[PDB]
């Protein structure tokens, strides 16, 4: 019994039903009434398939919780998981819209903590000194900020 | 990296961004250009736009020779600092009133710690500050205030030397100033503790004069004693952090003592049944979770049994556990707080035995 | 500009707590010096719809009742093999020419569990057991009318004023019993509470005050206790937390006294964590989370995310003990009980995504939106086979598309998208294959419908002008003059007055249209 | 030793929360298996009982309302001459066949006018006006019984339950309007809610329901109001202190639904604070605390204010009104006056307590014996005195019984004499409260032959265990669980001394 992921281009994949109930969303669309086709909208088709090869890949592994908000912070950097994500970005926040919307929390984990490891390590006084959406910021305020800087 | 992309993407992602970024905003540090990042500033005004569930760690120093907002990480190093009209100009950005500030004693200088207060309470407000950290001259400087602190809900202790003073009931002694002044106990919502070894020795842990706690927290203790621990009206919460072996109620010993039956042949009593249906998504893999036969008793029996639960055990909503790595006298929970998920054990691979009393209809 | 959107959006949460919540079911307009008085006291009306009654029908009734309507009394009465026992003695005390209050008590508990007989029997089966023709020989309609033509709503209702007529009869307000409150319990499950809003009220007024009459606070049983006594505090838990449940399901203006004591899940005197989970206290916890997301509806203030997202936390775990139920389903009331379990999660969960898209307008919140109201058509959708059409007639499917096909139009008018439109097309389709016993308000909502629509074409042709500091359109101001005008249509001093008184083409297409399509048709 | 008066002395409190308040006033023994369910819904009853008044009779009913009742029905309907055309309206619609159910609310309001109209009318205009006969073809008893025996009360009870007739055919719960609190009102002035108890409790909740449907929560008026609107909630805000008087007057453990909101045009404003301070005085009856001294100080001031602004008040001999007015105000005065300083007595024993108690006590008779001549005989059938006397003669017993003293014999034959003058339209009530009486009397003859013992810890006689047992017997008589068990399912010589008191002298004589 397989069931059948749609894209957001129309290409229709298939896996398996406990392939599938790594999301927590088709686990609660097909358990509609026992007496198989899931429209997933606004997502392009090689996004989905890496989700789905994601979730081909940890069939039998053991997540920690939902709300275990310590673990989560005592963060795992799967070794798979940091191969895999290994993109550019936009990819990488497609991936993560995805895992958003697909509801499956440790995809959407994983690449935060990706995105975290990125955003951690920024170039110290290159990127950082370089504020670029300036907003409640007058011109006076920046050029007291900038004379401050001497 | 691109970070007018990143700002444009929406809400609650950023925040699932921010959540596994808590302290660690660098990686020693170029502290100049780190504040007025405009990441700093999201990471401020999604954590004032929630409720304060992330970092959360606001403190007043005196620094410069200026009374500042400060935040610090979680190894106690200083990440970013504010002027007070700066963070009311930039939440006010956000919300297009603050109330939830830490003030830390560990963390400052007797010195300093006075001369905060004074300027803090004669300058504009005396107010806006909601956690108080003990844990003896900056102490008592510390009480002599609480009694004009207008809005706070938390009190965390340190180790054993000034709980034993502050919180239980066992002194009553004739001390007003060194102590509380009744009208900070009545708005206590949750106490946390930290750094001792025993809550319960040298007398008893008492908490009968602390009206109105909603929640409590039990962090990094040898040894406690749920036996000896009473609890006041409207008591709802108990979280436990990490802790050595402890000791349970005497709920079992009730039990033992109700049907008149010995240990061995309620081991034979306790059925494992119905462990496949929701319990599978608990994840525990290790307490394998057993509950009463319903042939091997009556319905008015059962019933007895779960009012001999409760007896002990009055008012609870949740409690929460990490690796405690043992337990002693035999976990046996109601399943009205184990049914729904209110009783969450996380990380206890070495205990084994979690009993279940209710039904499960 | 596109930015006339939010301050819109925010106005949808007032339109939709005064349009489709307060004034489609909970208004209704009286007037003391038109409304005939009840010099008739339901005497001859009720005698007849008494007698006509025989007793193999009472007993076929009693038979599908056992074996499909039990997930909605059993915690109510509970087992209803003990009941055979009391319809035998009304039938054997129907010739007894005096009566005990008692008697009359269980005759009243009987009645309304007929009244729930019929309000969820199928056309069908209802045409095999009972007969159309002397009805129309007494009430004096068309005779041409069937069953499914509109008479089997009449005798519910009729069925439930004899209900009420026997509960008259037992002098109700001078004897306290809780058989008052079980019989209201059977009558809230019915359309009883959106014909009469107005006695529903004065009767859970009632109920409220003969439950707290027993000053009973905690269900959990004590050691000291008789067995029956702990037997009556089980019983009397499962009554009170269906009693919330049908307490909740009737607040607005109209309804001053709550019983709202039961504390909602981690923002209170009853705290409902410590009761085993039943069915009828889950039942409660569901609508515990949809009280606490529909608050915010009337209120000036925004929600926080926190609550939004401990709604989604205990919203995936009572979805989950849905799937983990575990019931026999050769019986079919585990059906109708997952249906009405999996129903209300899905509005709970449509309601929470419809705050996220009007309040914080976060990751993909309209697209959450269109998902779960295409999860509502599918179990509403699946329930149009054969054997299970009266599924469709629990009376929560009646509020959940109020709420959908109101919204999904209203966004219609200002935000022109592609999937939106079928779901506006699939909705059209499903309003109208909707069950007809819902009536004239059916009919209600597809005019409200209607009316959204013609307010699309108004803000194609119209212009929007520009002050710099507010806009101006006259769609704005005919959805302002809705709520103006049922807020006044909810304003009693007239009504004390009348007690113990003595007595620019902007404003042209507003007073056209107003003229044209009026809001007050909605009103019941 | 004689330690046992000062806790006696709060046993007194529990004592008077239950016996004298809820046992006698607020308790009806129910048998649901055996009542019988009225099928006619006293359609037969109340249609011979409203064919029985006649016009000018009803007429004349209003004249005497009008002339000597003000201070009664000022509170709810304002005034009587307003209400003339209505029961114009209503005596030439009567012989209609259709009705309409605006007509319905201002009958069942001109129906309880003159149930007030019966309560508290003179025995001989009451004679001259209605006759007997009739009365006694119905009802089938004696012909020899008069209205001093107890026929006017029974005319009240009919009128009363035929006004609730004329409210059942309203609808009044799918029709909540102004008029139910306003009829309910009028009818409150009567011993109506201790007749129907629960079914008193029932309507209040009907009153507090249709009370808040107009959600009207400040009565003062704006600039910008139609001036009928600030006249609205003038009345409005009047009908609502009186509201909250009628509530605090049948509390307890059957009415859970209270409207006690507001805490602690003259005369309205006087009596809800009156009535509010006795309400802060009586809240420590059920409770097992005790008030400080500053609370009963600060009672002792307000009381003093409000007794020099009763004498700021004015009264007129020409205006029956004014008097009837003023023995109000100043009976309920003396009646706060006599429980504070009751609980001055109790709680702190401070001296000049007990002077002060006999004080006021001849007082409260004083003002009851200046009524006992011509032309203000009636003034003594307000419930008020019934409760205040019950709660007089019952402390004084109580304290003749375990304190001796002349004053205080004399006082209490001096109440055991006007207990038995006052009216027979109290009846049972008065009846239930001769025998309470005569029962702490044999209680007290009792202690009298009876040692006091002591096993060296507490004290122990049969007076303690039969003043418990009652406590005991009536809060057992006051659970409302054998009801909903019915409801779900069909499922040594001292302990003789006690035993044959309690087979003697019962106490479930007192109850209904």
């Amino acid at each position: 019994s397989n069931v059948v992921l749609v894209s957001g281009e129309g290409e229709r994949f298939t896996v398996d039903k406990k392939i599938a109930e790594r999301s927590l969303l088709l686990k609660n669309y097909l358990n509609d009434m026992h007496d198989i086709v899931m429209p997933v909208p606004n997502v392009r088709s090689s996004v989905l398939q890496k989700v789905i090869e994601w979730a081909e890949h940890h069939r039998d592994s053991n997540f920690p919780d939902e709300d275990d908000d310590d673990s989560r912070k005592s963060a795992p950097v799967d070794s798979w998981d940091r191969e895999f994500l290994k993109v550019d970005q936009e990819m990488l926040y497609e991936i993560i819209l995805a895992a958003n919307y697909l509801n499956i929390k440790p995809l959407l984990d994983a690449g935060c903590k990706v995105v975290a490891e990125m955003i951690r390590g920024r170039s110290p006084e290159e990127i950082r000194r370089t504020f670029n959406i300036v907003n409640d910021f007058t011109p006076e305020e920046e050029a007291a900020i900038r004379r401050e800087n001497e | 990296f691109n970070p007018v992309r990143f700002l444009e993407l929406p809400i609650d992602i950023r925040k699932e961004v921010y959540f596994h970024l808590d302290g660690n905003f660098c990686g020693l540090e170029y502290a100049f250009w780190l504040r007025y990042d405009c990441l700093v500033l999201d990471c401020f005004k999604v954590n004032h736009l929630y409720d304060g569930t992330l970092i959360d760690a606001l403190e007043w120093t005196y620094l410069d020779n200026e009374l500042r907002l400060a935040y610090f990480n979680k190894a106690s190093m200083l990440e970013v600092w504010y002027t007070f009209k700066e963070y009311k100009k930039w939440v006010i950005d956000s919300v297009a009133n603050v109330s939830n500030i830490q003030f830390n004693i560990d963390n400052l200088t007797p010195q300093l710690v006075d001369k905060c207060l004074s300027i803090l309470e004669q300058k504009d407000l005396f107010a806006t500050i909601g956690e108080v950290q003990f844990g003896s001259i900056s102490v008592i400087r510390t009480i002599r205030s609480m009694e004009s602190m207008k809005s706070l809900r938390k009190i965390t202790v340190r180790g054993e030397k000034l709980y034993e003073l502050l919180i239980n009931f066992h002194g009553f002694r004739d001390n007003p100033g060194k102590t509380i002044s009744y009208i900070v106990k009545r708005r206590i919502n949750e106490i946390r503790l930290s750094r001792m070894n025993q809550i319960s020795r040298t007398g008893l842990a008492d908490f009968t004069r602390w009206d109105n706690l909603q929640k409590l927290v039990l962090s990094r203790v040898a040894y406690i004693d749920l036996n000896s621990i009473v609890f006041p009206k409207n008591f709802k919460s108990l979280t436990m952090k990490r802790v050595s072996k402890i000791k349970w109620w005497n709920i079992e010993e009730n039990i033992l003592k109700e049907l008149k039956v010995d240990k061995r042949t309620f081991k034979s009593l306790y059925i494992k049944e119905d462990d496949s249906k929701f319990t599978k998504f608990f994840n525990l893999r290790h307490t394998r979770i057993k509950e009463l036969d319903k042939s091997e008793i009556n319905q008015i029996t059962y019933l007895r049994c779960q009012a001999i639960v409760w007896l002990s055990f009055r008012t609870l909503n949740h409690i929460k556990l990490q690796n405690v790595s043992e337990v002693f006298n035999n976990i046996i929970v109601p399943r009205a707080l184990f049914d729904s998920k209110r009783v969450e054990i996380y990380r206890c691979e070495k205990i084994s035995q979690v009993l279940v009393i209710g039904s499960r209809s | 500009s596109k930015e006339y959107l939010p301050d819109l959006l925010l106005f949808w949460q007032n339109y939709e707590y005064w349009i489709t919540n307060i004034g489609l079911y909970k208004t209704k307009q009286r007037d003391l010096t038109r409304t005939p008085a009840n010099l008739d006291t339901d005497t001859e009306e009720c005698m007849f719809w008494m007698n006509y009654l025989q007793k193999d029908q009472s007993f076929q009734l009693m038979n599908f009742a056992m074996e499909n309507l039990g997930a909605l009394y059993f915690g109510s009465i509970g087992d209803i093999s003990e009941l055979y026992l009391r319809v035998e003695q009304y039938w054997d005390r129907r010739a007894d020419k005096n009566h005990s209050v008692d008697g009359k008590y269980w005759d009243a508990l009987i009645w309304s569990v007929f009244t729930m007989c019929i309000y969820y029997m199928p056309v069908e089966k209802l045409a095999e057991i009972f007969s159309v023709y002397p009805l129309h020989e007494y009430l004096g309609s068309n005779k041409r009318l069937n069953w499914e033509d509109g008479m089997q709503l009449v005798m519910c209702q009729n069925f439930a004023r004899c209900s009420l007529f026997q509960l008259k009869q037992c002098d109700f307000m001078a004897h306290p019993d809780i058989r008052l409150v079980q019989a209201y319990l059977i009558l809230a499950t019915t359309t009883f509470p959106y014909d009469e809003p107005l006695l529903a009220n004065s009767l859970l007024t009632q109920c409220i005050h003969t439950f707290k009459n027993f000053h009973v606070d905690d269900f959990r049983p004590l050691l000291n206790d008789d067995p029956v006594e702990s037997i009556a505090k089980v019983t009397l838990g499962r009554i009170f937390y269906r009693l919330c449940g049908c307490d909740y399901l009737q607040s607005g203006p109209r309804k001053p006294i709550a019983l709202h004591t039961e504390v909602s899940s981690l923002l209170p005197n009853v705290d409902v964590y410590r009761e085993e989970n039943s069915t009828e206290v889950l039942y409660w916890k569901i609508i515990s989370l949809d009280r606490d997301l529909d608050q915010y509806l009337n209120k000036s203030s925004k929600p926080p995310l926190k609550t939004l997202d401990a709604i989604r936390r205990e919203l995936d775990i009572f979805q989950y003990k849905v799937d983990s139920l575990e019931e026999d389903f050769r019986s079919n009331n585990s059906r109708f009980q997952k249906f009405i379990a999996l129903f209300q999660i899905s509005t709970v969960s449509w309601k929470l995504f419809k705050m996220y898209l009007i309040y914080y307008d976060t990751a993909d919140s309209l697209l959450k939106v269109i998902h779960y109201s295409k999860v509502i058509i599918s179990l509403i959708v699946n329930n149009f086979h054969a054997k299970s059409e009266f599924f469709n007639r629990h009376p929560m499917v009646m509020q959940t598309i109020t709420r959908v096909v109101s919204f999904i139009s209203f966004y219609q008018i200002f935000v022109e998208s592609a999937a939106v439109k079928q779901l506006l097309v699939d909705l059209t389709e499903l309003t109208a294959n909707l069950p007809t016993i819902f009536g004239s308000k059916l009919d209600k909502l597809v005019y409200l419908t209607e009316r959204l629509s013609k307010l699309k074409l108004l803000w194609d042709k119209v212009q929007l002008l520009d002050s710099g500091d507010s806009f101006y359109h006259p769609v704005f101001k005919i959805l302002q003059n809705d709520i103006k005008i049922i807020e006044l249509k909810n304003d009693e001093m007239f009504s004390l007055i009348k007690g113990l008184g003595s007595l620019s083409d902007f404003r042209t297409i507003v007073e056209e249209f107003q003229s044209e399509y009026n809001i007050s048709d909605i009103l019941s």
